[PDB]
């Protein structure tokens, strides 16, 4: 989740988020490098007595700031686009579930073996148990097995929703008449929360996400017992 | 087939219209439809600026291909010169 | 007479003036609507109701911005007053159409207010998406009324459009060849195009949605075998264009205050500023689903529009450097004017760059829908396309009106303006890269600190506009009247005084072809 | 014809400073007013 | 393509008078043999409450809310099939 | 033919992120595989594949709005 | 049919100072009375309209 | 640019008043709005 | 007095009634989808109709009666026309997309075909190509109006406009009547919604293209047009043949490829 005074992204959970992070770096390098030259040429261009008010010949220096941008622009789709055919890959999953978008909850149901779906509604802030966190908890989690391939289908049983995980890098949109997959890879155990990432009306703020990320025997057992 | 009943142009045009083909079949150019061409812009053969009034804007485009037009009121009198190059016009006023 | 002047004009001067009264009293609207979100925003918990009322306002705010307060001011406003001068032509090509293009717009702005005090409002965002917006999650006339709103503007544009294009194509003078006019009013023709081709496609799926909402049909409605995503396309297929009609003519004043207060008869690069303002047009047509990465689409597709939207920046560059090299050598005057452009200059830059970052399709997967998206546009809308107006402003104030600004309290007013809109919007970078999303009425407690820093610098910037109303009214008190204006020879529209007479080049300019 | 010159090619009057401080006080007042109130109103709704 | 056909040296009002006479009437005039020739109603099909079909989302802002605005009884059922 | 199904693999025809038709089609082949059985007296046990992988994939307001559909004569689909 | 346009030509350039809107005589001011009647009187509805709309009705 | 000296000159004094009442004239109306929030939300 | 060709417009109300026209119908059509009532958008219907016909008679009176229509004017109002066609063309073109997205990528819903299960859809041999030949033909008898007229020839320019309006109407009645004989309708989901919204908005233009047509047919017979000044015809003209290749479009895509 994020944490007080946060400055960048949440802490990949997944080698997704931890590709992204990494050509966050990259390209945010070279944001800070261009906006700061940017500023240290315009404060030079008014620093100065000097003058030089006659017609100036552009041709040469038109190369130098076409081409230094596309090598730039290069430098930074390659690993890019390197990602996008990663998150792309074929990846074989152990275990399908699927979410359905609602005005304002989510349900889930995961029918690869029995037939097990639930709804998953945020905890109203009044019945919060100490410690717990306001906006963001649900009454039903999404217990899943770590370290394991999981297909999420997204769909929507209303209007537009957003299914979003930040700390796994997932935001798929929710489509009614659509089936939208992506896939989640949780490296660790714990719980990951996301909100809900399209507007959809009077409680779009408060529809939250949360994983459970547990190991396989318990996800079983846990599984059996929500028949 | 064939037949006519159809004005012309000549017949039936008015106003503005008519007093632009009238003037275009003398040669002439009153409502400015033409540009201009330069004389050499010396001071012995300035460019001739018509006006129906005692100064007139003019835009001198000083070389070929600039796209810089130098802007000025030129006024009745003694010739004056483009401020960027120099090229003289002078004002007749009708 | 005062009728048949202003309610009957056929004069480019006063429509333009209509214009900027218009775009003025909308950018208070607009504020108002923004200070109602960062109140909101301000602490953590509820201020005003749950997200219905909320998103209400946050759409209000934004189609008021732009439709109401940007594209009037920039086009109908300083549009109307200085592409004709700056051609020496007697007025618009369509002059009497051109009030009707005015006229449409209190129309438009009467039925957005009349959404927002029917039913629950139009609480949708300026995007409008089904099924959110269709008669079963926002039943009643509230959508509809938008949808009209929408239209009315459109034709508005269009008919501009039309006006523009017309008049800068056919209307200079014989000698002058489209690489001859100034930059400002390339930048006209080029919006203009770009009003031409996408307000059609806007107006087309908006139409579809009203058919949806009250006539069975079913293009979004799955039910029909309709697509949500379909809407979404014909939207953005308009709404990428837009963002570049509305900087467009803000690259235009930028390169003619740059140029004239760093004592310049020119920009630098002049063929390099029209080759960049056209390739953006042109490519700002091929990257709409930049829109639209986490909608489920094809990698290969992604893979074509990440590509495609960077390119832009290449001209956009181009842009910025020679806005730099016309610095270069200037005898600099540091007038209000320069200083909003230099403003301008380094803070749309920033968010361009945060642009860049939002066309990787990889990352934009976990940016979408934050406040990382909200960062960039304000940066380039609230700190580019503002930030040009405001230069353009205090820069031709005199022509339009005769009168001058007082400069010192314009330097007050951008300085207050500067430390508002940086404190506003720098920390939604944070706020987004956390994870905070949009269109939220409250938000988990880890975000409060920037929120809170965000609500108190957008009450600075409410600061900045009540000043701007005291620094107009002050100019119009005192009446100082303008004597000299320096750069005529290469500043046109300030060559007939100040204020220009009713009429202007009644006898056209002489210029000869050598 | 119509008035020319500063001041004159406007359709409200800059002949008062005071009426004209109340002209321009009424007019961005009431563009700056109009959300608060239509947020009072859509309150006092339901 | 150069079509089939072969004048032009000048084209002119006579020329295009030929051409809506001789070609374009004619074309009409078999297009509207054709057609009317071809009507004659066909069978209305067995009626088939499908829900993506008789969309109501909203009634109509005329006649009973159920009537599209062009309602051919004979081949436009209602929701619930054919009236009458 | 042997079981250990996990869940759907995989597949080829529906490779992308919009995976309705998958859904869609491992539906119909189900039940066209069902009636083909029922009919000529053998086992919907050969059709077992594709109903593992529709259940697998479709949201379960699908499933149970298509069959309300065939029920009533009104599913658009070809079985 | 006759030619009457240069008639109509004098009509409109006669030196009467009236815009073109108004210069074929009385009936162009009917016809203007009423359009701009229908339309400022329809607008004053439209915005009657509003009012009734803007508010919950039982 | 240069300009005339003004025709009407606004003093410090005028000055203050015409900033007083252009703020007021944003303030005032919203703040009342805001301050009766609580009385518009229960009613 | 000037010396430049531009036309400076006397002061008009009828921007200012078109505007209003555009709120009226606007704020009707809310009115009568939401409010059961018809009354603000028939007078928004009637004072549209009053502000164009005004709107358009002072440009007559401008141009035939008083001689404003200098060369410089006409070309800007040849730029204007042509503009005004493109950003047609681009609405239309927002119809096709919704029609190809649709049918394309059909969904489930449909019983994943197209035509959708349950649609049967015109045979594009009998009416559609019926009108399919009228409107080319008005084409060509368009073209045979333009040449007598800027030949001097008034009876055959009469004849042949006459012609093409005839073909317009029928068209139109033609299009009425498949309308209304039409087994599926704009509810019957995508299918219907794509067929009548696009080929609905054809007719529009059909319409106000013939309406067109008409005026220049009565100023034709007031001898307005000159043989080489008449460019309320020529507009007319390039309306028309847009209006008859958007039909040959949805001939091709709705009516042929689409069944
Ligand atoms: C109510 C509406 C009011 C309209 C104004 C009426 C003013 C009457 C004043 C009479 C003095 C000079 O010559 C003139 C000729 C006028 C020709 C009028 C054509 C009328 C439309 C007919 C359309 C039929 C089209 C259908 C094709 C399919 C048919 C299917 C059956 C002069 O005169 C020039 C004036 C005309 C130029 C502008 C005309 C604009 C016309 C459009 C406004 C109306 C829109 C209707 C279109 C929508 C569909 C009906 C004198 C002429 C008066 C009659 C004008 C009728 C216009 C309608
Ligand atoms: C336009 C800066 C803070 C930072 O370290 O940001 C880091 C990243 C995330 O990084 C991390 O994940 C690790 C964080 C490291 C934690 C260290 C503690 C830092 C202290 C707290 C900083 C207080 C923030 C100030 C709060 C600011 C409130 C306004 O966040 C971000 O990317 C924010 C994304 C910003 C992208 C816009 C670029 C604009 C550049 C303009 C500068 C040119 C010249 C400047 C000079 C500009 C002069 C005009
Ligand atoms: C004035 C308005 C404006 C402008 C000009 C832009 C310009 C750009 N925008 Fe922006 N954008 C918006 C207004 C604007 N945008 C709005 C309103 C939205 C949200 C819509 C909504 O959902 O409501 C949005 C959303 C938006 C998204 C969608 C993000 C999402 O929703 O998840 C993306 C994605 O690619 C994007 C990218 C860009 C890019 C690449 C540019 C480029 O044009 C920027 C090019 C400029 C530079 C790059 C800086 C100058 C260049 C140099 C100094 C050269 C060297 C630079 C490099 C080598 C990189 N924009
Ligand atoms: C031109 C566009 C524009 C501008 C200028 C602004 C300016 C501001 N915007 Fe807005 N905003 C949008 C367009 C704009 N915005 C859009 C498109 C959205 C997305 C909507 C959606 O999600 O559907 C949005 C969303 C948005 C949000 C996110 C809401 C959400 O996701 O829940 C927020 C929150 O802080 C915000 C705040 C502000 C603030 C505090 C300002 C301030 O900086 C404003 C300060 C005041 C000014 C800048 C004055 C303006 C007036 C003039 C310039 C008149 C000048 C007078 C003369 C020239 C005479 N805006
Ligand atoms: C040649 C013969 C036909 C000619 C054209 C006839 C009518 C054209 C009218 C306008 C067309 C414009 C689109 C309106 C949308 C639908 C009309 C589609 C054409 C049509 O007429 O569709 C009819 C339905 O009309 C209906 O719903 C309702 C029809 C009336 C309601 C119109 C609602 C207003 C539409 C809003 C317009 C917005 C425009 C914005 C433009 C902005 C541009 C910048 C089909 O009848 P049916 O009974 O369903 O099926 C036949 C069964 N036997
Ligand atoms: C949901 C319902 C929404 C309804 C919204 C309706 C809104 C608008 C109400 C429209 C009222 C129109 C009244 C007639 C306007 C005629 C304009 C015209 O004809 O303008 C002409 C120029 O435009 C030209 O040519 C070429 C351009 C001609 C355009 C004609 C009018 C088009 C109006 C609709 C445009 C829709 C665009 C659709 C495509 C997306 C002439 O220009 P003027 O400056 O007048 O004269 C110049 C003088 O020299 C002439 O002698
Ligand atoms: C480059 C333009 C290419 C346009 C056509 C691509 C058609 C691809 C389908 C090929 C046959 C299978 C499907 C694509 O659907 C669709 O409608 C595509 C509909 C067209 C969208 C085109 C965008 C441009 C619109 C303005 C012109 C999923
Ligand atoms: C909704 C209801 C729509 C109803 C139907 C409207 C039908 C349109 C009628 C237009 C009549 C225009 C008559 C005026 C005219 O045609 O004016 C001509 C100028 O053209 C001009 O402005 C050309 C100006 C007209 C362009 C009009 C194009 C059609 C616009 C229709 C509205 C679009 C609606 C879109 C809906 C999606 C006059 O110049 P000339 O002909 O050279 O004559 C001069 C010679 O005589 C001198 O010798
Ligand atoms: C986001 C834009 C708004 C920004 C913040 C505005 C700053 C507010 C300025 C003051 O506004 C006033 O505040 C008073 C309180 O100080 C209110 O008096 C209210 O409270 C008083 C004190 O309790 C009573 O005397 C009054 O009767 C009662 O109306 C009064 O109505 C309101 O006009
Ligand atoms: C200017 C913006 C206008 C917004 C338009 C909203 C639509 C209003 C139409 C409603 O008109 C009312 O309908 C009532 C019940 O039928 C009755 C009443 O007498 C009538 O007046
Ligand atoms: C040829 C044309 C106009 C030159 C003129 O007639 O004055 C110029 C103007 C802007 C030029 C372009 C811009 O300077 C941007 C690019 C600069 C690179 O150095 C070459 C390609 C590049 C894309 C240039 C190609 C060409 O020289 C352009 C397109
Ligand atoms: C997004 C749009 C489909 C819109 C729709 O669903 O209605 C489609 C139609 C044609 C597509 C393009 C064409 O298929 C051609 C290219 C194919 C490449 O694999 C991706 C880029 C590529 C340039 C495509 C991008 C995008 O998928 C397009 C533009
Ligand atoms: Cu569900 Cu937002
Ligand atoms: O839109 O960027
Ligand atoms: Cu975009
Ligand atoms: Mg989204
Ligand atoms: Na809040
Ligand atoms: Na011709
Ligand atoms: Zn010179």
């Amino acid at each position: 989740m994020a944490y007080p005074m946060q400055l960048g992204f949440q802490d990949a959970t997944s080698p997704i988020m931890e590709e992204l992070l990494h050509f966050h770096d990259h390209t945010l390098m070279i944001v800070f490098l261009i906006s700061s030259l940017v500023l240290y040429i315009i404060s030079l261009m008014l620093t100065t007595k000097l003058t030089h008010t006659s017609t100036m010949d552009a041709q040469e220096v038109e190369t130098i700031w076409t081409i230094l941008p596309a090598i730039i622009l290069i430098l930074i789709a390659l690993p890019s686009l390197r990602i996008l055919y990663m998150m792309d890959e074929i990846n074989n999953p152990s275990l399908t579930v699927k979410t359905m978008g609602h005005q304002w909850y989510w349900s889930y149901e995961y029918t690869d073996y029995e037939d097990l779906s639930f709804d998953s509604y945020m905890i109203p802030t009044s019945e919060l148990k100490p410690g717990e966190l306001r906006l963001l908890e649900v009454d039903n989690r999404v217990v899943l097995p770590m370290e394991m391939t999981i297909r999420m289908l997204v769909s929507s049983e209303d209007v537009l929703h957003s299914w979003a995980v930040p700390s796994l890098g997932l935001k798929t949109d929710a489509i009614p008449g659509r089936l939208n997959q992506t896939t989640l890879m949780s490296s660790r155990p714990g719980l990951y929360y996301g909100q809900c990432s399209e507007i959809c009306g009077s409680n779009h703020s408060f529809m939250p996400i949360v994983l459970e990320l547990v190991p396989l025997k318990y996800f079983e057992k846990w599984s059996a017992s929500m028949l | 087939a064939s037949g006519g009943g159809v004005p012309t142009d000549e017949e039936q045009a008015t106003g503005l219209e008519r007093e632009v083909m009238l003037a275009a079949r003398k040669g002439q150019d009153p409502y400015n439809i033409l540009a201009p061409k330069a004389t050499s812009g010396t001071k012995e053969d300035p460019n001739l600026v018509p006006s129906i009034t005692n100064k007139r804007i003019v835009g001198c485009i000083c070389e070929e291909d600039n796209s810089t037009v130098i802007w000025f009121w030129l006024h009745k009198g003694e010739a004056q010169r483009c401020p960027s190059c120099g090229t003289h016009y002078k004002l007749v006023p009708h | 007479m005062f009728i048949n002047r202003w309610l009957f004009s056929t004069n480019h001067k006063d429509i333009g003036t209509l214009y900027l009264l218009f775009g003025a009293w909308a950018g208070m609207v607009g504020t108002a609507l923004s200070l109602l979100i960062r109140a909101e925003l301000g602490q953590p918990g509820t201020l005003l109701g749950d997200d219905q009322i909320y998103n209400v306002v946050v759409t209000a705010h934004a189609f008021v911005m732009i439709f109401f307060m940007v594209m009037p001011i920039m086009i109908g406003g300083f549009g109307n007053w200085l592409v004709p001068l700056m051609i020496g032509a007697p007025d618009m090509a369509f002059p009497r159409m051109n009030n009707m293009s005015f006229w449409l717009l209190p129309p438009s702005f009467l039925l957005l207010l009349a959404s927002s005090m029917v039913e629950a409002g139009a609480g949708t965002g300026w995007t409008v998406y089904p099924p959110l917006a269709g008669n079963l999650a926002h039943a009643g006339a509230s959508v509809d009324l938008t949808i009209f709103s929408l239209h009315l503007a459109g034709v508005s544009s269009i008919l501009g459009a039309i006006n523009f294009i017309t008049t800068i194509i056919n209307m200079k003078p014989p000698a002058m060849s489209q690489y001859q006019t100034p930059l400002f009013v390339w930048s006209v023709m080029i919006t203009a195009v770009l009003l031409l081709l996408s307000l059609p496609v806007l107006a087309a799926g908006i139409t579809m949605l009203l058919t949806d909402r009250n006539l069975n049909t079913t293009f979004f409605d799955p039910a029909g075998g309709g697509d949500p995503i379909l809407y979404q396309h014909l939207f953005w297929f308009f709404g990428h264009p837009e963002v570049y009609i509305l900087i467009l003519p803000g690259f235009g004043m930028i390169s003619h205050i740059v140029t004239y207060y760093s004592g310049k008869k020119e920009p630098f690069g002049y063929m390099g500023m029209v080759w960049a303002m056209m390739s953006i047009g042109f490519l700002g047509f091929i990257v709409w689903a930049h829109h639209m990465f986490t909608v489920g689409m094809d990698v290969d597709t992604r893979a074509y529009f990440t590509s495609a939207t960077m390119i832009i920046a290449i001209p956009t560059g181009v842009k910025v450097f020679s806005w730099l090299a016309t610095l270069h050598g200037g005898n600099i005057k540091w007038s209000p004017a320069m200083m909003w452009a230099l403003g301008f200059i380094f803070l749309f830059t920033v968010g361009g760059l945060t642009g860049i970052v939002l066309a990787n399709s990889s990352l934009d997967i976990v940016l979408h829908d934050t406040y990382y998206v909200v960062a960039h546009f304000h940066y380039v809308l609230s700190m580019g396309a503002v930030f040009a107006i405001m230069g353009g402003f205090v820069h031709w104030f005199p022509l339009f009106s005769g009168y001058t600004l007082n400069d010192t309290w314009a330097k007050i007013h951008f300085a207050i303006m500067f430390v508002g809109v940086n404190m506003t919007f720098f920390p939604q970078h944070f706020l987004g890269l956390s994870g905070m999303p949009r269109r939220y009425s409250d938000y988990p407690d880890a975000y409060t600190m920037w929120n809170t820093i965000s609500s108190m610098g957008s009450f600075i910037s409410l600061t900045a506009v009540m000043l701007m109303v005291f620094i107009i009214w002050e100019a119009f008190a005192s009446k100082r009247e303008v004597l000299t204006v320096d750069l005529t020879t290469t500043n046109l529209e300030w060559l007939n005084g100040c204020p220009p007479p009713y009429h202007t080049f009644e006898e056209p300019t002489y210029v000869n072809l050598k | 014809h119509y008035e020319e010159g500063p001041g004159k090619n406007i359709p409200f009057s800059v002949e008062n400073k005071w009426r004209l401080l109340a002209m321009m006080t009424l007019f961005f007042g009431s563009g700056f007013a109009a959300p608060f109130f239509i947020v009072r109103h859509q309150l006092l709704k339901k | 393509a150069s079509a089939a056909k072969g004048d032009h040296g000048g084209t002119g009002a006579r020329t295009w008078r030929f051409l809506t006479f001789g070609l374009a009437l004619p074309s009409v005039a078999l297009c509207t043999l054709n057609s009317w020739l071809h009507s004659g109603h066909r069978e209305r099909p067995a009626f088939i409450p499908y829900h993506h079909l008789r969309i109501r989302t909203k009634p109509f802002s005329w006649g009973d809310g159920n009537h599209t605005f062009f309602h051919n009884p004979r081949v436009n059922p209602l929701p619930t099939g054919y009236e009458k | 033919k042997i079981k250990n199904y996990q869940t759907a693999p995989f597949d080829s025809r529906f490779p992308n992120q919009n995976q309705t038709r998958n859904c869609w089609q491992n539906y119909l082949d189900f039940h066209r595989c069902e009636k083909a059985m029922t009919a000529k007296g053998g086992d919907v046990s050969v059709c077992e594949w594709y109903r593992r992988v529709y259940k697998s994939l479709c949201p379960i307001s699908w499933v149970s709005t298509w069959d309300d559909r065939r029920a009533e004569g009104t599913f658009p689909g070809k079985i | 049919f006759e030619n009457r346009v240069a008639e109509k030509q004098k009509l409109f350039q006669e030196d009467n100072g009236l815009p073109v809107h108004l210069k074929g005589g009385a009936t162009d001011n009917i016809l203007y009375r009423v359009t701009m009647t229908l339309c400022l009187g329809g607008t004053l509805y439209s915005l009657y309209c509003l009012g009734w709309a803007s508010f919950p009705h039982k | 640019i240069t300009a005339k000296p003004a025709k009407t000159p606004t003093s410090p004094k005028e000055q203050a008043i015409g900033l007083s009442v252009t703020f007021l004239s944003f303030l005032l109306p919203a703040g009342w709005v805001l301050y009766h929030l609580d009385n518009y939300k229960k009613s | 007095h000037q010396t430049h060709a531009y036309h400076m417009v006397n002061p008009s109300p009828w921007p200012l009634t078109g505007a209003l026209s555009a709120l009226l119908m606007t704020s009707g059509l809310t009115m009568w989808f939401h409010f059961n009532s018809m009354t603000l958008l028939m007078i928004g219907l009637t004072t549209n109709m009053l502000t164009m016909y005004q709107w358009w008679r002072d440009v007559i009176r401008e141009s035939t009666f008083q001689g404003h229509h200098t060369p410089a004017v006409q070309k800007g109002l040849r730029y204007g026309m042509i503009l005004f066609i493109i950003s047609e063309v681009l609405f239309f073109t927002g119809f096709f997309w919704a029609f190809y997205h649709s049918s394309l990528a059909p969904t489930p819903e449909l019983g994943g075909c197209w035509p959708p299960t349950g649609i049967h859809p015109l045979n594009p041999l009998e009416v559609p190509l019926l009108n399919t030949s009228v409107l080319l033909a008005s084409g060509v008898s368009i073209t045979w109006a333009h040449h007598s007229l800027m030949e001097g020839d008034r009876k055959h320019m009469l004849q042949a406009l006459f012609i093409t309006i005839t073909l317009g109407v029928y068209f139109t009645l033609l299009q009425a009547s498949e309308y209304y004989e039409a087994p599926f309708t704009i509810s019957d989901g995508v299918y219907g919604s794509t067929f009548f919204v696009a080929t609905g908005f054809h007719g529009l233009h059909v319409i106000i293209g013939s309406t067109f047509l008409i005026v220049c047919f009565f100023r034709q017979l007031k001898f307005h047009f000159t043989s080489n000044h008449h460019f309320g015809f020529e507009a007319a003209a390039w309306y028309w043949h847009f209006v008859d290749v958007v039909w040959l479009f949805l001939y091709v895509s709705i009516y042929w490829w689409g069944s």
